[PDB]
């Protein structure tokens, strides 16, 4: 969607568009959402050979 | 992180199913031990690439924008 | 009795590796 | 004596190891057509 | 694309059964003697009957995972 | 390809494993034939791929090529 964007949006550099700044909000999202599902598996293969 | 001949054939039988037991215990054992190697490998690599990510992106912008002001 | 002592010890084990 | 009395009730903690891994498995197996 | 072929091909070695392919031989003795080498009362009839069933059945268990070692 | 009231109870566990191990033997049979006649397919439909690949392939090209050379 990133890509899709790069040819429609004005290149100024005196503020930010809106439709830009929700697109690396939801950006920022997957990716906290990717590491705390890292996080969450971590958790689940643990066991006591490993992990008090 | 953790710092009659028939009476025979049968107690062969279980005889069997407790030695087959054991030596797949050792054989899980040290393949516990190659994974907890693994897992010790891999805490020094989550350690090293984030520094390594926080130095290298340091390293790449503060000279200009250190001059820059 | 060897035979006997050799399958009451290896029903333990058993039941030993089952428990942990 | 004690010996046999021992193996005898070790069986008897198999056995019920065993009916009792088989009852999850069962109801595994309904959580399995449940979502098929 | 070959590696792609490759590693299918080496997937159908390593995951063939006896209940699907015959390991031969000529085959073993192709990979496995020279070219690593050159490479790198009536209850007392109870347990009389069903411990050596359990007994067989587990010995079959066992062979049939060496053979699927000896593909891998 | 190929082609006294707990000696009792002990008895009645022990033939419970037994038919268990039966049922679960005749099911992964069952299975293993579901498993051979979808791999005889797979290597049916891998011959007849083939033969659409290059077929297919042949049938596009050849008439203008030939008209050309
Ligand atoms: C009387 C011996 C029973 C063996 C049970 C094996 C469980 C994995």
């Amino acid at each position: 969607f990133l890509l899709l964007l790069a040819d429609k949006v004005p290149e100024t550099s005196l503020s930010v568009p809106i439709i830009i700044r929700y697109l690396m909000f939801i950006m920022i999202l997957v990716a906290f959402s990717v590491i705390l599902s890292v996080v969450v598996l971590n958790l689940h293969h643990r066991s006591p050979n490993t992990h008090t | 992180m953790k710092r009659n001949p028939d009476v025979k054939s049968a107690i062969e039988g279980v005889k069997y199913i407790a030695e087959h037991m054991k030596s797949d215990e050792e054989s899980s054992n040290a393949a516990e031990e190659w994974k907890y190697v693994a897992m010790v490998i891999d805490h020094i690599l989550l350690c090293v690439f984030m520094l390594i990510c926080i130095i290298g992106t340091v390293s790449v912008f503060a000279g200009r924008l250190i001059e820059l002001s | 009795p060897q035979d006997l002592k050799e399958a009451v010890e290896a029903i333990k084990y058993i039941a030993e590796q089952l428990e942990s | 004596h004690d010996e046999i009395k021992s193996g005898i009730d070790s069986t008897n903690y198999i056995v019920k190891q065993i009916k009792e891994k088989n009852a999850y498995d069962e109801e595994v197996g309904n959580w399995n057509l449940v979502g098929q | 694309m070959l590696i792609v072929m490759n590693c299918v091909i080496v997937l159908n070695v390593s995951l063939r059964t006896p209940n699907t392919h015959s390991l031969s031989e000529k085959i073993k003795h192709l990979f496995l003697g020279f070219l690593p080498k050159y490479l790198g009362a009536p209850e007392i009839k109870s347990c009389v009957e069903a411990c050596n069933f359990i007994a067989k059945s587990t010995k079959e268990q066992n062979d049939s995972g060496s053979e699927n070692e000896n593909w891998v």
